[PDB]
């Protein structure tokens, strides 16, 4: 059985693009 | 930083501990060889709570095993997952208790405690700072009860500011397993009420019923029941190993649940419990879990919550879910069932949420309650003790080791006081 | 011939699994680097990583993660070779594939950018001095593969 | 020239600070790696050349959330030793957080605060994030506030406390912890803003039509509110207000300093298109009972002081018209001894929306802070709960064994009775 578990923190604060 | 050391005693304790270690090693992705075979870096970030590093990438569990006969020790050493335990942590005698409390607690315990205490002290000092202790034994046993009681007293004498968790089985109401069950049960309870901090009670009839009906397994073996108990243990302790939205460790549960020093007996539960076949026709969501936990048929203690009033209820959720749904469910269950909760205490529910569901599932929860239904158990035990002690049956086996009638009278008085306390706080 | 997509998908799945264990990979690299000294020059070639493997570093998990990384490198090399077998912009993109997956090639200054945030999980010193290139190698190759397939189709 | 220092204590404070700091980085254009490809000096420092470091401190006894922050994406931003952890947490114990565990880390926290203050020249004040119902967020926060008041005193101090909800509550000793921390910090705080969780859940559901909200969304809303508060310092507008004048305009009496916050308008993209958001419309919507973020009914009380912070494309003539209409409205009633109760501030920077969020981009926004007498009912309910539990003397042995006496409980009860009497007297 594969493990595809990740915390909610890492999947929410992804590196957003910088605006101009 | 938070180290937990595990102590085992007796046949039931040893078997349940072996199953628990199997489950834990499966959770962290450690093969029976002793080498890490995981898939994510979250599994080895907090491997220090239950394991120690050694030489090149070999993890050995931090456990101590105690018994008086080499039988079950040899059985667990020759069985699966038996090559990870430290060979120096096997401590055993030669005589055996023979279902006698006095022999375990007075005769051979004296010559065993020195060695087991040396081993335990070495394990404790091996780390930087401790967090607490755990123990799996049986109230109605002969060696498990006495040895565990002596160990608990010794540790509480030496380490006076650490938590102590005990997962002990209790005599069944329908059919007993030993003739002298009430004597050992009474003495063990009298010691535990004062020398511990929180005790989880587990029965066997409840496990039999669960394995017979929920999983329709026509051959319920002790492997399955031990797996269920290990799952409950992991559900209780999961918050100290993985990050979550609202963390809650053992001391937090102890503070939030027990209101009075002597009212520290809990009875656990689990969810979800569905069959292999009927799993397809069910929707796995938070409302289903909330409905399942609050039921008499899903609890591991053979008692009816309808016969008593709940004081404090603690539920630990695992997986990815919304806090709003949990809050609404808890408020709804507390409001629509106001007859089953005490009124002088508000907010009878404590909630904790983690983010790592158990392997093979998507979301699960653990139920731990502190009700007034333990008075039925203690009343039955006291009645049996009085009935047998009126005729002084089987008592010559105890006086031949150093016991006295005063200890029996004091233990019965302590049981009567405790049950009166539970009755009068209703 | 629209048949290497399965191999590409397997490669990227294994890369994702390795990216989850990136932290252990960095720890193993640092331990073997300390064991083999040469701490004034950052990593510059895959063959150096293989030599660090061959040198006694033990710790089991270190060898496991380094073997996984080298397996990814070997499969990427195989894909660079086979894309020419299956047949100007495609030509020089394949040339970049070959020259980057080649073992003897400087990779200290290699970097990645949006949407790849592998370099954001490194500490300042390691990101700007030691392990900037090693963690930034595979995603560039995968992007080149996808771009080459896009031009081909 | 003016600088503000933010302190985050406890799990809630740390997470809210993380959300607000990522919002700050997005607004100012600073990349998450600390490199920016001239008005950010208030919150961001300079490290030699090209690197900017935030001015904040993260404190928590348990190391889980702080370790997660250290491992996360924003690790090339925070100073390595600006994040402080311990070994054991308070575990819902005010006595543990106040007497036993915090006294070996308050010294280090104070040293770091002094080191940060050395860098600044025009320090304005401190912002403290914590929760009433948490052991550490009560005890350690009270200890830190008392030490800061001893050390500096003159500088203003503001807090953002998460007020426990009347019904939806998590722990069991929350009334004990809240009573004790209120009694301790009443004499030291200056102005404590109040928010709740159930109110935000209701707002999120009813407006954004989100069936499964979460702590990330709640913290995003709180970060939006904090950014609206600090926009006046961060940027320049037609009429800007600083952190010094907030207390003067909002605190009429020495111990009546418990306002509450409100945000408007909050809607989704689907309703963004089919709506004309005007100054008058948003001002009227900001006063409806089902829009504030504290669970209480405003008709049980009377407003005392209201602070309006308009943000974006704002016109003073229609702002004045809206204020006059609200004053003319008869349903809302004010107190007799307050002929004038409006403070208006306008900024020229429209709100910034995080991509992938649940907030649509708009042109105007209103942040409202109200000091009202309706908090008397909440305090009454809370001390009624305290009395109900304390009649039987439950959960008291933990506090007693950790170094507390029942005299503290009695004194806190008397102080809360006095505060309720003061509110009742002032209301008429
Ligand atoms: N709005 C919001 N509230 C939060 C968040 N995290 C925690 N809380 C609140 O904080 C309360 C718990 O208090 P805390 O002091 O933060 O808990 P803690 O930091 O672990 O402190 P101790 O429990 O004493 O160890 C919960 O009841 C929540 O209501 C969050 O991310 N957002
Ligand atoms: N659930 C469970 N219970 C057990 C197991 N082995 C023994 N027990 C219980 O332990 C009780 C017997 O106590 P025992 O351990 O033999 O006494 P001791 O050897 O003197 O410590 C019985 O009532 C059983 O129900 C097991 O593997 N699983
Ligand atoms: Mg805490």
């Amino acid at each position: 059985v594969p493990l595809e578990d990740l915390t909610n923190y890492k999947m929410s604060y992804v590196a957003h693009p910088l605006e101009k | 930083m938070r180290e937990i050391v595990h102590l085992q005693a007796g046949q039931c304790g040893n078997q349940i501990g072996a199953k628990f270690w199997e489950v834990i090693s499966d959770e962290h992705g450690i093969d029976p060889t002793g080498t890490y075979h995981g898939d994510s870096d979250l599994q080895l970030e907090r491997i220090n709570v239950y394991y120690n590093e050694a030489t090149g990438g070999k993890y050995v569990p931090r456990a101590v095993l105690v018994d008086l006969e080499p039988g079950t020790m040899d059985s667990v050493r020759s069985g699966p997952f038996g090559q990870i335990f430290r060979p120096d942590n096997f401590v055993f005698g030669q005589s055996g208790a023979g279902n006698n409390w006095a022999k375990g607690h007075y005769t051979e315990g004296a010559e065993l405690v020195d060695s087991v205490l040396d081993v335990v002290r070495k394990e404790a000092e091996s780390c930087d700072c401790l967090q607490g202790f755990q123990l799996t034994h049986s109230l109605g046993g002969g060696t498990g009860s006495g040895m565990g009681t002596l160990l608990i007293s010794k540790i509480r004498e030496e380490y006076p500011d650490r938590i102590m968790n005990t997962f002990s089985v209790v005599p069944s109401p329908k059919v007993s397993d030993t003739v002298v069950e009430p004597y050992n049960a009474t003495l063990s309870v009298h010691q535990l009420v004062e020398n511990t901090d929180e005790t989880y009670c587990i029965d066997n009839e409840a496990l039999y019923d669960i394995c017979f009906r929920t999983l329709k397994l026509t051959t319920p073996t002790y492997g399955d029941l031990n797996h269920l108990v290990s799952a409950t243990m992991s559900g209780v302790t999961t918050c100290l190993r993985f990050p979550g939205q609202l963390n809650a460790d053992l001391r937090k549960l102890a503070v939030n649940m027990v209101p009075f020093p002597r009212l520290h007996f809990f009875m656990p539960g689990f969810a979800p419990l569905t069959s292999r076949g009927s799993q397809q026709y069910r929707a796995l969501t938070v409302p289903e879990l909330t409905q399942q936990m609050f039921d008499a048929k899903n609890m591991m203690a053979a008692c009816d919550p309808r016969h008593g009033r709940y004081l404090t209820v603690a539920a630990v959720f695992r997986g990815r879910m919304s806090m709003k749904e949990v809050d609404e469910q808890m408020l709804n269950v507390q409001n629509k069932n106001s007859s089953y909760f005490v009124e002088w205490i508000p907010n009878n529910v404590k909630t904790a949420v983690c983010d790592i569901p158990p392997r093979g599932l998507k979301m699960s929860a653990t139920f731990i309650g502190n009700s007034t239904a333990i008075q039925e158990l203690f009343k039955r035990i006291s009645e049996q003790f009085t009935a047998m002690f009126r005729r002084k049956a089987f008592l010559h086996w105890y006086t031949g080791e150093g016991m006295d009638e005063m200890e029996f009278t004091e233990a019965e008085s302590n049981m009567n006081d405790l049950v009166s306390e539970y009755q009068q706080y209703q | 011939m629209n048949e290497v997509k399965e191999s590409l998908r397997s490669v990227e799945q294994k890369y994702k699994i390795f990216q989850q264990q990136q932290f252990t990979f960095i720890g193993a690299l640092e331990h073997c680097r300390e064991n083999a000294h040469d701490k004034i020059r950052p990593i510059s070639s895959i063959g150096q990583v293989q030599s660090y493997m061959e040198h006694h570093c033990s710790n089991s998990t270190d060898r496991r993660i380094l073997l996984m990384f080298l397996d990814i490198c070997s499969e990427l090399s195989k894909l660079c070779q086979h894309f020419e077998a299956l047949h100007p912009v495609t030509n020089n993109l394949l040339e970049k594939c070959k020259t980057l997956v080649s073992q003897s090639n400087d990779l200290s200054s290699l970097r990645a950018k949006y949407p790849h945030d592998v370099v954001n999980h490194l500490s300042c010193d390691e990101a700007r001095n030691h392990y900037g290139g090693v963690v930034s190698l595979i995603p560039i190759i995968l992007d080149l593969m996808k771009e080459w397939v896009a031009h081909s189709e | 020239m003016r600088e503000c220092i933010s302190i985050h204590v406890g799990q809630a404070g740390v997470q809210i600070g993380n959300a607000c700091w990522e919002l700050y980085c997005l607004e100012h254009g600073i990349q998450p790696d600390g490199q920016m490809p001239d008005s950010f000096n208030t919150f961001f420092s300079e490290t030699g050349a090209g690197k900017h470091v935030p001015r904040a401190v993260f404190v928590d006894l348990e190391p889980t959330v702080v370790d997660e922050v250290r491992t996360g994406t924003y690790r090339q931003l925070f100073h390595p030793e600006q994040l402080i952890t311990g070994k054991e947490d308070a575990a819902n114990n005010y006595a543990r957080g106040h007497y036993t565990i915090g006294k070996e880390i308050v010294d280090l926290v104070l040293d770091r605060i002094r080191k940060l203050a050395d860098l600044c020249t025009g320090l304005q004040g401190f912002l403290i994030f914590h929760s009433f119902g948490g052991g550490t967020g009560s005890g350690f926060a009270s200890l830190l506030m008392e030490r800061l008041s001893v050390d500096y005193g003159k500088k203003s101090k503001l807090e953002f406390a998460i007020y426990p909800a009347p019904q939806v509550s998590t722990a069991v000793v929350e009334p004990y912890n809240s009573i004790l921390t209120t009694h301790t910090t009443l004499e030291h705080s200056d102005c404590a803003f109040m928010v709740d969780n159930e109110a935000i859940y209701d707002i999120c559901r009813r407006n954004l039509d989100i069936e499964r909200p979460t702590y990330t969304n709640l913290n995003r809303l709180i970060g939006q509110i904090v950014s609206s508060i600090t926009a006046s310092l961060r940027f320049d507008g037609a009429l800007n207000v600083d952190l010094t004048e907030f207390q003067t305009n909002l605190v009429p009496y020495p111990r009546i300093h418990f306002p509450l916050a409100t945000y408007a308008p909050v809607i989704s993209a689907e309703k963004a298109y089919h709506e004309q958001l005007s100054v008058a419309e948003i001002t009227n919507a900001c006063f409806e009972p089902a829009n504030q973020m504290v669970k209480c009914d405003p008709r049980h009380g009377k407003y005392m002081a209201c602070c309006m912070l308009y943000r974006g494309d704002v016109v003073p003539k229609d702002v004045n018209a809206a204020i006059a209409t609200i004053k003319t409205k008869r349903t809302i009633q004010f107190v007799d001894w307050c002929p004038t109760g409006f403070k208006v501030g306008i900024n020229y920077q429209p709100p910034t929306v995080v991509p992938g969020g649940d907030l649509a981009k708009v042109q105007r926004a209103v942040c409202m802070l109200s000091n009202t007498t309706a908090i008397a009912e909440a305090w009454a309910r809370l001390d009624h709960k305290l009395d109900l539990m304390y009649a039987k003397r439950a959960f008291v042995h933990w506090y007693v064994g950790e170094g507390m006496e029942e005299g503290e409980f009695s004194e806190a009860r008397e102080d809360l009775a006095a505060l309720e009497k003061d509110y009742e007297e002032v209301g008429v």
